[PDB]
């Protein structure tokens, strides 16, 4: 009823869900992309992908099982789902996973399949999915040569050189119990995991501690992956934004949910109260828009991400955005920091309080992982309901008045302009 | 001249005209910008420059 946080050698957490029909139980690792580097860059998704193989699903679905793997830039999550009683089914899958098998998961047939499943995959993504390409090259620009520039699901060039060594290499660096999180979500007690896990002994590698390099740092940058034969121009911008545990963190959200986001093919969002509607639905600068606020360990990006068929007309669509964002500096409105504040909570709500176990498993996961604990919708609520219009002025005139951006872009960008007409932007002249 | 040599009728008519041609090339250069406008400028290389504009 407030989620229990138990610790005797591994750390166990759980958030026991009574209205529930199923249960998820798995390990989440503080270990993510931003813990490779250039050239194993892809070894996580690599790993993901061999424990989501058919031989290990195959055996978890003959005990009624189903698994399910995230591979984010802070963390990494290997979970296992069931009825709520098959609870102890979890567990020891769980556990000959992760410490009875190695060389059955790793072995030739099955590493070069998938490794030969996930290089397409990759493949069909940079081919394909262009708006989360160009916000993977965003991240890429913005902090370039350093651990956050990495894209998760790895590059073809590290993916095609990974050979079994590297993955256990990482594994034997990174998924270790002092940088682990045992996880229990949807319907189960605290008591039943913590007995059952206490139940079994060994170690499996004790006190070794994850390896340390270098901080992320922010770069006003860009990179144009201009390509005309694309039907429309994709593009994301950002300033530094806030990383998690950041005293800004809900101010920032807040701020993304001014803008918000819109599709204009569906009635009711073009109906929004969002100012920067009336500016670009009349001569339909865009199809879609949508602000983030994208937190992480070591820093964070906000800004948005767009995609438009009104090639002629990028530039204005750019303009009237950052024009907006001015506006949060100087003169935000007290009835938009008020629908934020509603939205925000909804969008918290509807994040925090879904009815997927596995998305509680990693949210749970992370943030114990991150701050020890997880925090209540009770307590960020009330963070949010004390923004003011001042706070609000204040963090914009700190992250977004006169600040440098990261661009990034792909298809017929070709109207977007130069990156410092873009910066000039940030800014309104000034008596 | 508007007489038998250079006298006052040719200064003084000359600088009338010296008054009113600089606004007739006024309105040339704007002829001439025009021209330019609707291809644009050219560049050292001497080939086309619709790869790469800049404001
Ligand atoms: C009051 C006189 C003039 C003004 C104000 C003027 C102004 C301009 C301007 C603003 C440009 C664009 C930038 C540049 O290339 O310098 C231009 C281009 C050009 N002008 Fe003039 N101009 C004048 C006289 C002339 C004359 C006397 C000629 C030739 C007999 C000429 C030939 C050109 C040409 C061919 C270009 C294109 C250059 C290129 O882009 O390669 N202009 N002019
Ligand atoms: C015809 C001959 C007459 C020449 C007269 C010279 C004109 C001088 C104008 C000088 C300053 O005009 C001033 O420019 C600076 C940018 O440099 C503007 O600054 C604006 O952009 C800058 C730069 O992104 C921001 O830091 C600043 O917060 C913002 O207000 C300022 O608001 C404006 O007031």
């Amino acid at each position: 009823a407030e989620v229990t946080q138990l610790s005797n050698g591994i750390v166990v957490a759980t958030e026991h869900n009574p209205s529930a029909h199923t249960a998820s139980v798995g390990v989440v690792f503080g270990s993510g992309a931003a813990n490779e580097n250039p050239y194993n860059n892809g070894v996580s998704n690599l790993w993901k992908n061999i424990f989501l193989s058919k031989e290990n699903s195959a055996v978890a679905a003959k005990e009624g099982l189903a698994l399910s793997s995230n591979i984010s830039r802070d963390f990494q999550s290997y979970i296992v789902s069931s009825l709520p009683g098959s609870t102890d089914k979890s567990l020891d899958f769980l556990n000959q996973s992760f410490i009875q098998q190695k060389a059955n998961l790793l072995s030739s047939s099955n590493f070069e399949a998938t490794k030969k499943s996930v290089l397409k995959q990759v493949q069909d993504f940079e081919d394909n999915d262009h708006p989360n390409r160009v916000l993977e090259h965003l991240h890429s620009t913005a902090f370039q040569n350093t651990p956050l520039s990495l894209p998760t699901r790895g590059t073809l060039e590290s993916l095609e050189n990974l050979v079994v060594a590297d993955l256990e290499s990482f594994a034997n660096n990174h998924f270790l119990n002092s940088n682990a999180v045992v996880v229990g979500t949807g319907n189960i007690k605290h008591e039943d995991l913590v007995n059952s896990i206490e139940s079994k002994n060994l170690s499996l590698q004790t006190g070794t501690k994850p390896v340390l390099k270098k901080k992320a740092a922010f770069l006003g940058s860009e990179v144009r992956l201009r390509d005309d034969t694309l039907p429309k121009a994709w593009i994301s911008l950002a300033v530094e934004g806030e990383p998690v545990n950041s005293p800004n963190y809900f101010v920032a959200k807040l701020a993304a949910q001014i803008f918000g986001s819109y599709n204009a093919f569906e009635p009711a969002s073009r109906l929004q109260g969002i100012k920067l509607l009336d500016n670009i639905q009349e001569y339909q600068l865009c199809d879609n828009f949508n602000h983030f606020s994208l937190s992480y360990k070591d820093s964070g990006l906000w800004g948005f991400s767009t995609a438009t068929r009104n090639v002629t007309m990028i530039d204005d669509l750019i303009h009237f955005t950052l024009k907006q964002w001015n506006r949060l500096t100087i003169s935000v409105t007290d009835t938009e920091v008020e629908r934020a504040k509603s939205l925000l909570k909804l969008q918290l709500g509807q994040l925090y309080e879904s009815g997927n176990p596995v998305n509680d498993a990693n949210l749970l996961g992370a943030e114990v992982l991150i701050k020890g604990s997880k925090l209540s919708l009770g307590e960020a609520f009330k963070k949010i309901d004390a923004i003011t219009v001042k706070d609000v002025k204040a963090w914009a005139g700190k992250r977004l008045w006169d600040q440098d951006i990261a661009i990034a872009g792909t298809g017929q960008i070709e109207g977007l302009l130069d990156y410092m007409r873009i910066r000039s932007d940030m800014s309104m002249m000034r008596w | 001249w508007g007489g038998f040599s250079v006298s006052n009728p040719t200064i003084q008519r000359f600088f009338a005209l010296h008054y009113l041609v600089p606004f007739i090339i006024a309105a040339m250069v704007i002829m001439h910008l025009m021209a330019l406008h609707i291809h644009g400028s050219s560049n050292p290389l001497g080939i086309t420059g619709n790869l790469d504009r800049i404001p």
